[PDB]
């Protein structure tokens, strides 16, 4: 059933996993026309699809030519994500196909149950936790390859670096809520945290900087602070 | 006019004819119900006053037998049994009806209730999905489970309903999986209509057997079989107007003869204010609306 609090060390068993977040598969902008109604005018989005053991991140890129012409897009969004991620497992070798799929958006059910018949065997289950993958667009590499696109384009990443190195997928996992979800309630603080120090660098091959373990428990220190903060700034605490 | 006389009645029963009812006392002097018109199908029925647990009954058309009824004291119940004599028939009814033993099936003259609850449904067609072919005559309870329940155990006592399920490959074409999920067109006329039961009368009978069932014997399985089968015409924008016109009469004289305090365990919340409120067909159904907001406004 629905993945929570209660069976959270599931995710970082030896069962093939992953994530769907289609919150960022269709993004507009919102502006006034010449005769003063309101338009839309959408930009390109991404499917967040990721394996919370490993890390590896197959970031879909959704641009705007599929909108064109098409009606009812916040449901087409959905069905279109449904497809995507069909068409991933459909394309990984069956070893690598997951046992499970678990959306953060209990609309993604239906589309995914209907778009994944051929697969009886993947559960496709919900979840309780509020996952803060809202806020990938926030990592500036992930939002500056989907704004560069010009065409359908699939690009992998692991979103852990190479943190398994040194931690477990689980305190990896913890560590990529924390950051994002300090990006998601102030991506300006945040962001400061993570880049003040112009000595620690990202390398090319990774989407955050380069902090060492000890650098790293101040800053997941200061991403708790700032979420208290906001959230005391929020409702004046 | 047909007539199912009874051996006798040893125990005390409420005995149901189609959407009559009467009360039997135990050693009553009851030896059956006459006048019954022939040109439908009817059921018969029985709930014992000191088990009314499993209402039972038997599916019947009088022009395919003679049959009567017959208590079995070991395994305590009203059964049906067809006499192939029909000489002995014959003279075992004129007896019992020049006694004045028969109750008298009580049609009134205006009264359609019955034709529109049955107008497609067919012997024949009920055989299949009771399957018992030694018999001419079918035996539903309570409790018999369907097909579609059993999947999700005894198959002989099964009621093998037509499998409908929207979230199936039989449902869904590949490449149309969004298109066919919202309207569910080409799985009610392709797949169902031309490729299952061939015409919309045959769909209807089905229909119709399903509510019969939920309703006389409380059976949940038929209960969610009537349902699935109105809400696959209502979630399909692409429906003939003859079928529309005929479903809305349909449902309206099932609605009209439900019991009013049945409501909330024979009628699905979700399902009807999908159909009337939400679905293609929200604005097709009216006499069907009508009535529902009238009799049943709590459910809305
Ligand atoms: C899940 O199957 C059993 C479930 C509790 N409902 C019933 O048993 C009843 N269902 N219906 C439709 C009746 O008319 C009698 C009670």
């Amino acid at each position: 059933g629905a993945m929570n609090s209660s069976n959270y060390a599931e995710l970082f068993n030896n069962d093939i996993k992953l994530f769907v977040d289609d919150t960022n598969v269709y993004r507009v902008t919102v502006h006034k026309t010449f005769e003063g109604n309101v338009a839309t005018k959408a930009i390109n989005g991404c499917i967040f699809t990721l394996n919370p053991k490993t890390g590896h991140l197959f970031l879909k890129i959704i641009h705007t030519s599929v909108w064109a012409g098409q009606k009812r897009l916040s449901q087409l969004a959905k069905w279109k994500t449904a497809e995507e991620v069909s068409a991933l497992v459909r394309s990984l070798p069956k070893e690598e196909q997951p046992k499970q799929i678990i959306v953060t958006r209990k609309a993604m059910l239906d589309p995914l149950e209907v778009h994944m018949l051929d697969f009886p065997n993947i559960a496709i289950r919900p979840t309780e936790l509020r996952l803060p993958f809202s806020a990938a667009m926030s990592i500036d590499k992930l939002s500056d390859v989907v704004m560069k696109a010009t065409e359908p384009q699939m690009v992998l990443f692991n979103i852990y670096d190479d943190w398994l190195d040194r931690i477990s997928s689980y305190t990896a996992f913890s560590r990529l809520t924390l950051l994002l979800r300090a990006l998601k309630t102030n991506e300006e603080s945040a962001k400061m945290i993570l880049l003040s120090d112009p000595t620690i660098t990202i390398k090319s091959y990774h989407l955050w900087p380069s902090f060492t373990d000890e650098q790293w428990i101040t800053i997941e220190s200061q991403m708790r602070d700032l979420i208290l903060t906001e959230y005391g700034r929020k409702y004046n605490v | 006019m047909n007539t199912v006389p009874f051996t006798s009645a040893p125990i005390e029963v409420t005995i149901g004819i189609d959407q009559y009812s009467f009360n039997v006392k135990e050693n009553q002097p009851f030896h059956g119900i006459k006048d019954i018109p022939i040109g439908h199908v009817h059921v018969i029925h029985f709930q014992h006053a000191d088990n009314s647990s499993m209402r039972y009954g038997y599916w019947f058309d009088c022009r395919m037998g003679n049959f009567y009824i017959q208590y079995d004291p070991k395994d305590g119940l009203y059964k049906m049994m067809e006499e192939r004599d029909g000489a002995k028939f014959e003279n075992i009814v004129h007896n019992f009806k020049e006694r004045q033993m028969m109750v008298s099936y009580p049609k009134i003259d205006e009264d359609d209730t019955w034709y529109n609850l049955t107008e497609f449904v067919q012997m024949d067609k009920i055989r299949k999905i009771v399957r018992k072919d030694e018999n001419q005559f079918s035996y539903v309870d309570s409790s018999m489970t369907t097909v579609q329940e059993n999947e999700l155990s005894d198959p002989a006592h099964s009621l093998n309903y037509t499998v409908i399920n929207f979230k199936s490959r039989e449902a869904i074409r590949p490449g149309h999986e969004m298109e066919d999920f919202l309207d569910k067109s080409y799985y009610l006329n392709t797949v169902m209509l031309q490729g299952i039961f061939k015409n919309s009368s045959n769909y209807f009978g089905e229909l119709q057997f399903a509510f019969l069932n939920a309703m006389f014997f409380g059976n949940y399985g038929s209960s969610l079989q009537w349902h699935a089968m109105i809400e696959l015409i209502c979630s399909s924008a692409t429906v003939p107007k003859h079928m529309l016109d005929k479903l809305d009469e349909i449902l309206y004289y099932q609605i009209k003869t439900l019991p009013e305090q049945y409501s909330d365990i024979l009628l699905n919340e979700r399902v009807w204010n999908i159909c009337l409120y939400s679905s293609f067909q929200k604005n097709s159904l009216h006499n069907t609306e009508k009535i529902m907001e009238n009799k049943y406004p709590e459910l809305l």
